[PDB]
């Protein structure tokens, strides 16, 4: 179970959908 | 891997305020030093994975 | 004009259990779904309060230090103010509230009050329902004067059948007065109710004095109801509270029980 | 250019394939906004400049001035006070100062005498019955009455200080009567050789010169900020102005933001919403008492994707997690910009194609130099 | 003061009451043009405003 203040957060590059491709 | 950061430093130490950044640059490079750490550590969780 | 009676002795105190009462809203900021650790005065969970009650009848003067939380389960308006000061004999400035009928007065000036000082249901005196008076002789400095609608009024409840809980905490930070209330029904004989609500600030005043001591206000050779009154003490404390998906206060933790 | 940038903050005047962070974007206020609940309690000057009979000088009135907004745009924009001076305050300022007490000190003196009320001033009024500190921070107010004050026969009800034992301090008001001796013997009974009452009354007739005329003198003071500041200027307010980056006042709290209708319900005590850390999310609005989201306006790093400096000149550039509507704010011309769930990326002309990636932008794209 | 000062008053020296706005470092203000304190236009050389 899982942007303010000039803090970011950035995506992986691979998707959960490649991710679930290679495997 | 863990979730990829990256931070204006002056937008966190300074939100909004031209005062506050005309002090921060009496403490040079650190608001660089800090991106190309958090930098290397987001290019090595695409790496990793 | 003081009407004495010093027919009673200073009886000692009753004392009971005040479960998890008196917590209040510490600021006018709104949170939803979230745990916040305020550190602030706040009655401690499960402390012993004193406990007074109205041939029944009690009026005692106590301190006030740092800040007091007040309550009492009632019915029919029997209580309607307070006194709070430091000398309270005109070397200073004090602080009246009083409710009447409907209305509050909340006024400061350089009173001088009695040794047993109070208002009755007025009914002669100089004439009915004589005003905001008969606790002092003449204020004479009366810089600071604010008045309000119905501060501690009734509700239904069936015509109120139950004792309905009124509860207050008097307060003071950086020269303001701070008040905070709530009205609660329950079904109980005499002693506070076990169960959990918060008190949310009814209004505050700039007055910035002394303050050390005070004493209710309450009405009647002569004949009346009875009910109840309790009295706490504020201690510095951590409580984490716990805001519902509506913002309200649902529940706390004494971080020091 | 946005290659210039990269080559700027890498110091270098050539610059290596990949992809290089620069200078961080963020969406400006279009403007400022000011909120504060519409004024109510404004000051009861009237009860000071409109009052119908003034004092006498000698026991000139005091009133006590509290809770109320000292507001001065009725006061200091009308030309009716003939004098009208501020000692340690610019009397426009005053809208932007706090006080703590007011008091208004309400007398009539003679024109030729108004002179006297400034501070550090001498003449029998100055001396005996009315003195300001040497250091009045406040202001005196005054305007003629001729008018108003004037009697056809003399207004002998108006009555000053014509004699005092010693000269005064500040504020002193004296009520007595007693006689006062001029010579080295005591003065016994109500008169004798060198005994003086105190006082005596002003002939103010419609006939006066600009001078033996009445003036309606008021002087505002205040001992300042030792305590809450329970008298202070109308604080101002302007219209609100909704789904824009904008600069926020409300009731005191300040930020920059994007102020958008709330679906949150406060219950009526609270005036502003927080998150998890502590941060302001939402705000009510004084005057209409309804509750705005608060969210901050669009920011990201601004990455710039090159083929290396002597392969090509061309660049795109790539605005992290910012949307493509909201770009254009600062390459606005566009013409080839694709919203990619990285972010708005500019200058990169979209290919269906999958080919091997080359340099990463996110979240499944990558960049390439290619035909 | 014994060699400024006068008996009745040195009234050459002079200071700047008025200013719309305050001067920059090391600037100097040598405008003898009357300061429109009230909103009403002063296009003369007195009045109260
Ligand atoms: C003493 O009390 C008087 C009554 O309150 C007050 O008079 C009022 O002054 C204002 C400003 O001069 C006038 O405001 C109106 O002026 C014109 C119409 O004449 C309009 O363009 C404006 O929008 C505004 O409505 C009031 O009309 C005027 N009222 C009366 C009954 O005369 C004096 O200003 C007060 N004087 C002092 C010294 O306190
Ligand atoms: C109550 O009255 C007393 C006496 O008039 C006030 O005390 C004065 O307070 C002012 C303001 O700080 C001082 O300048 C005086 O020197 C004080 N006089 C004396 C004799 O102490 C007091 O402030 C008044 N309080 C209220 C709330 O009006
Ligand atoms: C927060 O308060 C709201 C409003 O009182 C509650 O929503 C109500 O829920 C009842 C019972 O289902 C309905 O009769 C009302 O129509 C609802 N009100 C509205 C405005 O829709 C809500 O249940 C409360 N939440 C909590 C956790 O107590
Ligand atoms: C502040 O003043 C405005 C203007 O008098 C008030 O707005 C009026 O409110 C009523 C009831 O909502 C409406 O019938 C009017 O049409 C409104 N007029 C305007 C011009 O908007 C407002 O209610 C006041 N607010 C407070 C907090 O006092
Ligand atoms: C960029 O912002 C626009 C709004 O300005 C988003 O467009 C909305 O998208 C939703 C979901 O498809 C639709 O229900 C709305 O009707 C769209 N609004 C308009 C005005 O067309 C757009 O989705 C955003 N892009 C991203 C990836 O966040
Ligand atoms: C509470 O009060 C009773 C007296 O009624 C006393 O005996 C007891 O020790 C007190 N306990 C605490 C924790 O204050
Ligand atoms: C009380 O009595 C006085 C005269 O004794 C009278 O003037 C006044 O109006 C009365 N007040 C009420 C409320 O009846
Ligand atoms: C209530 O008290 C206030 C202040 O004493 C007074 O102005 C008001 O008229 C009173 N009203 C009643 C109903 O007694
Ligand atoms: C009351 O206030 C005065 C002045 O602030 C202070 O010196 C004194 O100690 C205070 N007394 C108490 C009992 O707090
Ligand atoms: C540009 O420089 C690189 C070395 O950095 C070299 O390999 C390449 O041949 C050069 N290109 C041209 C067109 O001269
Ligand atoms: C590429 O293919 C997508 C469908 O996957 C289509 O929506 C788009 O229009 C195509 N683009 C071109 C240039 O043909």
């Amino acid at each position: 179970t899982l942007k303010f203040n000039g803090l970011t957060v950035l995506p992986p590059l691979l998707t959960d959908e490649m991710i679930a491709q290679y495997t | 891997s863990m979730t990829k950061t990256s931070v204006d430093c002056t937008m966190y130490i300074c939100g909004d305020s031209t005062e506050c950044s005309n002090l921060l640059l009496q403490y040079g490079s650190f608001c660089t030093q800090l991106n190309r750490a958090l930098t290397g550590i987001a290019v090595e969780q695409d790496k990793n994975t | 004009q003081c009407v004495n009676l010093r027919t009673r002795t200073q009886l000692p105190p009753a004392y009971t259990n005040s479960f998890t009462r008196g917590v209040y809203y510490p600021d006018k900021v709104f949170r939803s779904s979230v745990l916040h650790s305020t550190q602030d005065l706040f009655l401690p969970f499960f402390s012993n309060v004193t406990w007074f009650h109205a041939k029944r009848f009690d009026n005692p003067v106590l301190p006030f230090n740092d800040g007091v939380y007040f309550a009492s389960t009632e019915k029919s308006n029997i209580i309607r103010g307070w006194i709070f000061g430091t000398t309270l004999d005109s070397k200073t400035q004090s602080l009246l509230i009083v409710n009447n009928a409907t209305n509050v007065v909340i006024k400061v000036c350089e009173f001088q009050f009695c040794n047993d000082p109070f208002l009755d249901v007025y009914y002669h005196k100089n004439n009915k329902s004589w005003m905001e008076s008969g606790v002092y002789s003449s204020a004479n400095n009366c810089t600071f004067e604010y008045v309000s609608q119905p501060f501690l009024m009734d509700l239904e409840g069936k015509q109120g059948n139950f004792k309905n809980l009124r509860e207050f905490v008097f307060k003071n930070i950086d020269g303001y007065f701070k008040i905070y209330s709530k009205h609660t029904p329950i079904n109980l004989v005499r002693d506070l109710p076990q169960g959990f609500s918060a008190l949310e600030p009814l209004v505050d005043l700039p007055i910035g004095i002394n303050i050390t001591r005070f004493q209710t206000l309450l009405a009647l050779g002569w004949t009346a109801g009875a009910a109840a009154y309790y009295v706490g003490y504020l201690q510095p404390r951590t409580f984490l509270l716990k805001y519902n998906e509506n913002g309200t206060i649902t529940d706390a933790v004494d971080c020091a029980l | 250019d946005p290659l210039s940038e990269t080559k700027c903050t890498l110091k270098s005047f050539t610059v290596e394939k990949g992809i290089y962070q620069t200078s961080n974007f963020r969406v400006q206020p279009t403007e400022s906004i000011v909120r504060f609940p519409n004024i109510t309690n404004l000051c009861p000057f009237g009860e000071v400049f409109n009052a119908t009979r003034f004092a006498s000088v000698y026991a000139w009135n005091r009133k006590r001035i509290s809770n109320c907004v000292a507001d001065y745009s009725v006061l200091y924009n009308s030309a009716s006070f003939s004098t009208f001076k501020c000692y340690g305050v610019s009397p426009t300022k005053l809208n932007d100062l706090c006080f703590t007490n007011v008091y208004a000190d309400s007398f009539v003196i003679r024109g030729d005498e108004v002179r006297q009320i400034a501070p550090g001033q001498t003449g029998k009024i100055a001396d005996y019955n009315y003195k300001l500190p040497d250091d009045f921070t406040g202001c005196v107010i005054a305007w003629n009455s001729n008018n108003l004050d004037s009697k056809v026969g003399g207004n002998y009800n108006y009555r000053y200080r014509l004699f005092r034992k010693s000269n005064l301090k500040p504020f002193e008001r004296d009520i007595s009567t007693e006689i006062y001796q001029a010579g080295s013997k005591p003065c016994n009974g109500v008169e004798g050789f060198n005994c003086y009452f105190p006082l005596q009354s002003y002939g103010f007739q419609p006939t006066n010169g600009v001078g033996y005329q009445p003036y309606r003198v008021v002087v505002l003071s205040f001992e300042l900020l030792h305590a809450p500041a329970t008298v202070c200027g109308p604080k101002k307010s302007t219209n609100l102005v909704k789904n824009k980056c904008v600069n926020f006042n409300f009731n005191g709290l300040t930020g920059t933001g994007v102020l958008t209708e709330s679906n949150k319900k406060f219950l009526p005590f609270q005036q502003f919403g927080r998150d998890i850390a502590d941060t302001t999310d939402a705000v009510r609005d004084p005057q209409t008492l309804e509750i705005l989201d608060i969210t901050p306006c669009s920011f990201g790093g601004v990455s710039v994707i090159t083929p290396g400096t002597n392969t090509s000149n061309q660049v795109a550039v790539l605005y992290q997690g910012v949307n493509c509507t909201e770009v254009p704010v600062a390459y606005s011309t566009g013409s080839n910009v694709f919203q990619t769930r990285a972010g708005c990326l500019i200058g990169a002309e979209h290919v269906n194609n999958s080919y091997e990636c080359d340099i990463p932008i996110g979240a499944g794209i990558c960049a390439s130099y290619q035909t």
